[PDB]
């Protein structure tokens, strides 16, 4: 497997020893917050650092596209006609004290999120689609009627009944049902309001993963040791340490061999890392899209709907396409990205092979000739004295709300402004300078929307169920440019329809959506990204494959 | 499900 020029795995020619200590770090300038219950945890840093311990007790394995497969701590099966997901825990699934993981432990996760007495921030409207769960959530019911136990609470099977099936239910991260267990017998006598701050969920938890936390240093680190009761094979390693490292100290830590692996390293730091001997740098495509937005309307908050009613030459499809074709995204990525940005052909990255195809063509190749032709044929005619096109005596002049963030952000925006000059479009930065991130978020998300920008850039961390209703639907506040198109609405709905419970149909629906979005050009995909990870050359079995389910048990070292 | 970033 390759991701760009990067290897996804480090194929160590040397065998792993039996034993050893692996030292891993996560780059963060903010402390970890240890919370072992998924429902009560809001810290992404700790969520990653929980990996050796089971990832906050995740149950389901997936393929490399995040589609559920059998063979993990539990299996999940959908039955359309029952409207039910059935979760079957393995016979051998135990907690790290040797207690059995039972059906109650899965139901208890739902209580931790849905009963407000626990203080969870993770309730979502999606959960209201489980029979009886909204009523449990609001106190109307004392149990969750939609969750049943074919073989009792102390058996291994849980049935979850829905009001409606959803096609995303075969993707991890879908949110319509949950994927973790919580140790009910261990935690049952803690008052719900005290659970999140209990030692039992912070410093001294029970877990289900290949390692268990022997010591947690608040804000900083976890020492992991083998979990005797893990259902899989014993791990190779005798211990793993997982520590927070600051951005400012990561490279030196690599120089000093303090860590074998550092995760979360940002795109900036790379050329300091890429030359360091003794490391193999692996890469993987990120769950990420960046894109260019055109401002085409406003958001009606009272009616929760985008109205595409702004006066702008960008209402013309030809103009939107031309401005897309004029960019030099590939060249910009070559010049500046250190290889960590690659041009997007579509709005969904190819991580999701079941929802994407490289056959989908977008604006990944500059085409100034096409851009100039589109504008000409739309009556935007090139003025001799100025070098800019006009229609009814008005120049084609746009405001670009480019933002701070990328290290070469200024330079990149200027690249684009210069390409746009080549097609006779005059483009200036919003107030003559880059917008700070918080100001940009405010500008884009405060209804009804501003009228003083034309072009902007946005970027998103995508969920492993990648429907984009929350980004581009007519009702979405995140639809920053406020387009509303009947064909796109039909396409978005088709992706989430009952017919899309069939994966071949859903693929086709995603592909049509991606093509239609490109053609309409209300938004223009810009880049995908690559995450990089330095790995000490002694590490054996390391891979960033999203399909690799057993890495913590398999990983080892070739020498102590 | 998706967040700015």
């Amino acid at each position: 497997l390759k991701a760009g020029n990067f290897d996804v795995a480090y194929q160590n020619p040397d065998k792993a020893i039996k034993g050893g200590n692996l030292k891993v770090a996560y780059q963060s300038d903010s402390p970890m917050k240890a919370q072992w219950l998924s429902g009560l945890s809001n810290d992404a840093t700790f969520a990653t650092m929980s990996g050796p311990g089971g990832g906050q007790d995740g149950l389901f394995f997936t393929d490399s596209g995040f589609k559920f497969i059998k063979g993990g701590a539990a299996d999940v099966a959908l039955d359309k006609e029952s409207k039910t997901a059935t979760i079957t825990l393995r016979k051998d699934l135990k907690w790290s004290d040797g207690s059995e993981v039972t059906a109650k432990d899965y139901e208890f996760t739902y209580e931790t999120i849905a009963n407000p007495a626990y203080g969870s921030d993770r309730w979502t409207d999606s959960l209201a689609n489980i029979v009886g769960l909204s009523d449990y959530h609001t106190g109307k019911a004392k149990t969750i009627s939609g969750i049943t136990f074919p073989d009792g609470e102390n058996g291994k099977v849980i049935k979850v009944q829905f009001k409606e099936m959803k096609p995303g239910m075969t993707q991890s991260g879908n949110g319509y049902f949950l994927e973790t267990v919580a140790p009910y017998q261990y935690l049952k006598d803690v008052a719900p309001k005290d659970l999140a701050s209990s030692p039992k969920t912070t410093t001294k938890p029970l877990v289900t993963g290949p390692f268990k936390p022997e010591n947690v240093v608040a804000g900083e680190s976890i020492k992991y040791v083998p979990n005797p009761y893990y259902w899989g094979e014993k791990p190779k390693l005798n211990s793993i340490t997982y520590e927070v490292v600051s951005t400012a100290k990561s490279v030196a830590a690599l120089s000093s061999s303090k860590y074998d692996i550092i995760n979360g390293m940002v795109s900036s730091q790379y050329k300091q890392v890429k030359n360091l001997k003794g490391y193999k740098v692996l890469g993987q495509q990120a769950m990420y899209i960046s894109l260019m937005y055109y401002n085409l309307g406003h958001y009606d908050a009272k009616n929760s709907i985008n109205v595409q009613d702004r006066k702008t030459p960008l209402q013309d499809q030809n103009v939107r396409q031309a401005i897309g074709y004029a960019r030099n995204v590939a060249e910009v990525d070559n010049k500046f990205s250190n290889g960590l940005s690659t041009p997007a052909n579509s709005l969904i990255p190819p991580i999701f092979k079941q929802f994407t195809s490289s056959s989908v063509k977008g604006y990944e190749k500059q085409d100034l000739d096409k851009a100039n032709k589109l504008l000409d044929e739309d009556g935007w005619k090139l003025n001799k004295s100025t070098g800019y096109r006009e229609k009814d005596g008005k120049e084609l002049s746009l405001v670009y709300a480019a933002r701070v963030g990328d290290a070469n952000a200024e330079t990149i925006a200027q690249n684009y402004i210069q390409q746009w000059k080549k097609i006779g479009v005059k483009v200036s930065l919003y107030n003559g300078k880059l917008m700070e991130f918080n100001s940009w978020v405010d500008h884009m998300t405060t209804p009804p929307g501003a009228n003083d920008w034309d072009i902007t850039d946005g970027s998103w961390s995508l969920a492993s169920e990648p429907s984009q209703q929350d980004l581009f639907s007519a009702a979405a506040p995140y639809n920053f440019g406020h387009f509303n198109d009947s064909e796109i609405t039909k396409d978005l709905n088709d992706i989430d329809s009952a017919k899309s419970e069939n994966p071949t149909y859903r693929k086709a629906a995603f592909v049509k959506y991606q093509e239609d979005m490109n053609k309409k050009a209300y938004v223009i995909p810009t880049n995908f990204m690559l995450n990089y990870t330095p790995v000490n050359k002694r590490v054996v079995g390391m891979t960033l494959d999203y399909g690799a389910m057993n890495t913590w048990s398999e990983i080892g070292v070739s020498s102590a | 499900a998706h967040a700015k970033a």
